[PDB]
RNA sequence: CGCAAGACGGACCAGAGCGAAAGCAUUUGCCAAGAAUGUUUUCAUUAAUCAAGAACGAACCGACCGGCGAUGCGGCGGCGUUAUUCCCAUGACCCGCCGGGCAGCUUC
């Protein structure tokens, strides 16, 4: 039981680390046709895309 | 005091001064085109908006008024105009 | 005769430090025990109150920080009604250069509000036995400190 | 004339059973001076086998007894010492209260007057021109007095401290210190004359 | 002066 | 083991009181004041009077089995001074000189928070 | 509960211990008693301290473990994935069993959802729950492109087992204190 | 140990903040008011100073251009730390910049 738990968490943490590094690369950096993607990684707080925030 | 030419100010000087204290008044605001998720129709939104802007097609909340610049929703794509 | 020794024996309050009640716990926290029944040269007590020493309270209050206090009235599951007091102090960051660490009034009220529901929720759901077990290591104060980090960092949070 | 007997380790072996502690706070402008004199204060208190710790992060002065200590009251004299140091009292004056003959009193005068400018004016009246009135108080009382902020620290014989608290508080009550200083001078010379010792001194005391 | 002007549960611990 | 008691030492500039009670502080064991020892109003607060009062209280405790005392030092407090009297130091010394064991030392001088 | 309130070596400290069994609220029709298994009536694996019923002997005596819900100290290092939280909970089951048998010499069996502890002849089933887990199960990203929170049968089941059930057990436990005859009426009604 | 009454609101408390001045300090709910800041909104000279009159009212010198540091509020930009958002909430620290304030040190 302990081996499988450690194995799955090792794989899960590696996937999370890759996503964070990719997002850090992609923050800012406008692409072609002039589009900038609004993310939470910036310094200006952003409105979340949730049902509770929209109704509020 | 430092010697500055009133007729020909430096590039970093005019962008740093107050908008009313420049040689010619010029606002710091702008208009931008935003694209909401769910439908990719383009909407023109003022930067210092004072009212919540809703997409015409899908009625999605685009921006929320703040003290200064309006905060855009997550996942939206914006571009300065002109 | 016509008067009972246990009657005078009951209602006595003992002020005992937690260091005399626990083997390795701190000594600046004290508990109130009140005698309720007499069982043949054996006085039986129960929880009556909790308080901190005078010197511990005096040392925490510094000069260049903000103090936040809150109080609630909450009833336990077994019918005991309690009043709880908490104190908190704003914390200076390691890289901070500004001499003063003050929180604004709205930040104080948001901190004070979060103080109230945490004590309220952690008492009305449990009973007197469970509450005392929480009070011995002061897990209530640690929970408040963790929850208030988003508003303003805090230290020396205690019940 | 009876003097108090001395106390030593012979009088009780391992007299203390539980350890008592006291802590005090100091401002940062006193932090620098306390840093250099800490080797000295720990040496003085180690003679009585009571420990001291200077917390720089907390900004606190802490004294606590140990297992070797045999005199229970010395912790009170230890607590009084660290309070004086936080009130800018110098080291040599502060350590002298450890001797049994000397006492101490910290008088808080900030609460007396709501107006800050009125409080400062009367505080300057207590010090007087060239500090003469303070030392006129000092010589007559035979007590060391220092005024710092909203606190007045005085140390000496117990009869002296009672006189200091009266005059210092009276100054904040808007009655001139010169009246009290001159009153003490009359009291001293009356003590010289053995006659009429039982008789009242109200006539001899000055009247407004 | 010249320079001056110029394993899985371990994370929970 | 040691049988514990609570000793209250009120030390005014006028008089010194030494008072021993139980742990709860409700039952009185022995109370001797400075005036009961010396027959003069001058020396009620004298250190000599307090030492005599402490010895009489201390000798009272031994036949009752009391061996250890907790001490609560207290001054006049309130609007007046917060300084222990002259009798406080001598009385505390005499209790240890009598062989009585000493527990924790606490000051219980009433400190006002709002000035009148 | 006092043994848990004081256990050392855990990465996260225990924040709350709550019982969720009819025995702890005095509503069990036939109350259990401490039991001692007979060695010769069973056969032994010898790899784990667990016995198995024998083919020739009749059915063994019935033992029902009593469920206990335990909540740990709140932290932000927990995974934000539904199946990953299942992995961390299973690790906590193994760690709890390992420490309990080391500090107090109690027989513990670790399972992916619970830990079985034998103490004083009684068998307790300890469940470790995570506070924000029901909120994670309610996350439903819709096709149009907006993520919302909607109740789920799995999410509703988790809230009942870990939050609502301990509240009713403690509430009925207090009710028995005022009315000693509540236990007899409730048990007879079930029968 | 418990109860009742009259005041007062320490330490936190600063040359900080607010108000036309006199003045203003426990928690929470409610009512109306206000400064500054943000604005590619609106009207278009509607203004300044004032005897008379009205409301409130404790008990060296001069609009003398500037500069440097901190400080309170609002806004803008930013490499990095620190928490994190069902509700409640989107902050704490560091750096640069723009305003109106409370004050210092200097200059013309
Ligand atoms: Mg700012
Ligand atoms: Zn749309």
């Amino acid at each position: 039981l302990r081996v499988e738990v450690d194995t799955f968490m090792e794989a899960y943490d590696q996937k999370i680390a890759e996503e964070e590094a990719k997002a850090k690369e992609e923050e800012g950096v406008p692409d072609e046709e002039g589009w900038v993607k609004v993310t939470r990684r910036g310094r200006r707080p952003v409105l979340p895309r949730t049902e509770a925030a929209s109704l509020r | 005091p430092l010697a500055k030419d009133l007729l020909h100010p430096s590039p970093e000087e005019e962008k740093r001064k107050h908008k009313k204290k420049r040689l010619v008044q010029s606002p710091n605001s702008y208009f931008m085109d935003v694209k909401c998720p769910g439908c990719y129709k383009i909407t023109t939104v003022f930067s210092h908006a004072q009212t919540v802007v809703l997409c015409v097609g899908c009625s999605t909340v685009l921006c929320q008024p703040t003290g200064g610049k309006a905060r855009l929703t997550e996942g939206c794509s914006f571009r300065r105009k002109q | 005769g016509t008067k009972i020794a246990s009657d005078g024996l009951k209602g006595r309050v003992f002020e005992v430090s937690l260091a005399d009640l626990q083997n390795d716990e701190v000594a600046f926290r004290k508990f109130k025990l009140i005698t309720e029944d007499v069982q043949g040269k054996n006085c039986l007590t129960n929880f009556h109150g909790m308080d901190l020493t005078r010197d511990k309270m005096c040392s925490m209050v510094k000069k260049w920080q903000t103090m936040i206090e809150a109080h609630v009235d909450v009833k336990t599951t077994d019918g005991y009604l309690l009043r709880l007091f908490c104190v908190g102090f704003t914390k200076k960051r390691n890289n901070q250069i500004r001499k003063t660490s003050y929180a604004q009034h709205q930040q104080v009220r948001q901190i004070r509000k979060k103080m109230m529901e945490i004590m309220t929720r952690e008492v009305q759901t449990n009973d007197l036995k469970e509450v005392v077990n929480k009070l011995i290591p002061d897990s209530i104060g640690k929970d408040i400190e963790k929850a208030c980090q988003s508003i303003y960092p805090l230290h020396d949070v205690f019940v | 004339g009876w003097k108090e007997p001395a106390f030593s380790k012979e009088d009780n072996p391992r007299g203390l059973l539980e350890e008592s502690s006291f802590a005090t706070l100091f401002p940062k402008y006193r932090e620098a001076y306390l840093k250099e004199c800490w080797p000295l204060v720990q040496k003085a208190l180690n003679e009585h086998h009571v420990n001291a710790t200077l917390d720089l992060i907390e900004g606190s002065m802490t004294v606590c007894t140990t297992k070797k200590t045999f005199d229970p009251y010395i912790i009170i004299r230890a607590r009084d010492l660290i309070k004086l140091l936080a009130r800018s009292v110098s080291f040599e004056q502060a350590v002298r209260i450890l001797q049994d003959d000397v006492a101490c009193d910290i008088i808080k005068i900030g609460s007396l007057v709501r107006n800050k400018e009125r409080f400062v004016k009367r505080r300057q009246r207590l010090i007087g021109p060239k500090g003469s009135t303070l030392k006129a108080l000092e010589l007559l009382t035979n007590c060391y007095i220092m005024v710092q902020g909203n606190t007045v620290s005085a140390i000496g014989p117990f009869s002296g401290l009672k006189e200091v608290r009266k005059v210092v508080l009276d100054t904040m009550k808007n009655i001139h210190p010169i009246y009290n200083i001159k009153s003490l001078m009359i009291k001293r010379e009356l003590a010289k004359d053995s006659e009429l010792r039982s008789q009242s001194w109200e006539r001899f005391l000055p009247q407004f | 002066e010249q320079i001056e002007r110029l394993s899985a549960l371990d994370r929970f611990v | 083991e040691n049988v514990f008691g609570v000793c209250h030492i009120f030390a005014s500039f006028n008089d010194t009181f030494v008072h021993v009670t139980d742990l709860s502080g409700k039952e009185t064991i022995c109370r001797v004041t400075g005036g009961m020892k010396v027959k003069a109003d001058r020396d009620e607060s004298s250190p000599y009077a307090a030492m005599l009062a402490a010895q009489d209280v201390a000798q009272r405790c031994k036949e009752l089995g009391i061996t250890a005392l907790h001490i609560k030092l207290r001054a006049t407090g309130g609007n007046r001074t917060k300084t222990p009297g002259p009798g406080a130091q001598s009385a505390l010394r005499a209790l240890a000189r009598s062989g009585m064991k000493i527990g924790r030392i606490e000051d219980v001088t009433p400190i006002p928070s709002d000035s009148t | 509960s006092r043994l848990l309130w004081g256990l050392e070596g855990l990465p996260l400290t225990v924040s709350a211990v709550q019982g969720a069994h009819p025995v702890l609220r005095y509503t069990e029709v036939f109350p259990p008693t401490p039991v001692r298994p007979a060695f010769s009536f069973y056969e032994t694996l010898r790899e784990r301290s667990s016995l198995l019923p024998r083919l020739d002997k009749p059915c063994p005596a019935y033992v029902e473990p009593m469920t206990v819900v335990c909540h740990l100290e709140g932290s932000g290092q927990w995974p934000q994935d539904a199946e990953a939280v299942q992995r961390v909970r299973a690790a906590f089951q193994l760690r709890l069993a390992e420490l309990l048998t080391q500090q107090h010499g109690l027989q513990c069996r670790a399972t992916a959802t619970h830990t079985d502890v034998l103490k004083d002849g009684f068998v307790f089933r300890i469940r470790v729950a995570y506070q924000r887990e029901p909120q994670i199960l309610k996350e439903v990203q819709s096709p149009e492109g907006m993520i919302s929170l909607r109740d789920t049968a799995a999410s509703l089941r988790l809230e009942r087992d870990t939050r609502q059930l301990p509240l009713l057990t403690s509430a009925l436990h207090g009710l028995q204190q005022q009315h000693p005859a509540f236990s007899g009426v409730a048990r007879l009604a079930k029968r």
